[PDB]
């Protein structure tokens, strides 16, 4: 994948 | 910036479609399993081929909701809370720059497919998209 960002807050 | 709690931003996006009752272990780094969901959703129609300007939309971003609005009627399409959302990729396709959403559902979950004008443009998304993220607690 060209970029990808994560919510660390998800739930 | 830091206008994400008391303000709002707008970018230029194309809505492809949403794509639910995606098993919720997808891995939002994997390109192939992105590409093999909506690949699949263009076998079946549920995803246009090619993109037209009736695909055009609003996509406004807030501390509270990511907002996405047609650009003809400005109907509200969808509305996915920031806590709602799991991630947020750039997958690049030939001519589609794409941005997807895994989102959670309204314990699978669901592709929100968007369609940038551009690599920038795809990748300031998902910047935002983190800085939203961050500002939320």
């Amino acid at each position: 994948v060209d970029k990808v960002v994560i919510n660390p807050y998800f739930g | 910036p830091d206008r994400l709690l008391s303000d709002y931003i707008e970018k230029e996006v194309k809505y492809l479609g949403q794509l639910t009752s995606i098993p919720g272990y997808l891995n939002p780094s994997s390109r192939t399993e992105i590409l093999h969901f909506i690949d699949n959703a263009k076998r079946a129609h549920q995803l246009p081929g090619h993109l037209t300007q009736e695909h055009d939309a609003v996509l406004s971003l807030s501390a509270y909701n990511v907002k996405l609005a047609w650009r003809d009627g400005e109907d509200i399409i969808l509305r996915v809370p920031i806590h709602d959302i799991a991630a947020v990729s750039y997958v690049r396709d030939d001519a589609a720059h794409l941005v997807v959403l895994k989102t959670a559902q309204d314990e699978a979950c669901c592709l929100v497919i968007l369609a940038a004008e551009s690599k920038v443009a795809a990748e300031e998304l998902c910047c935002l998209l983190g800085q939203v993220f961050q500002v939320v607690y």
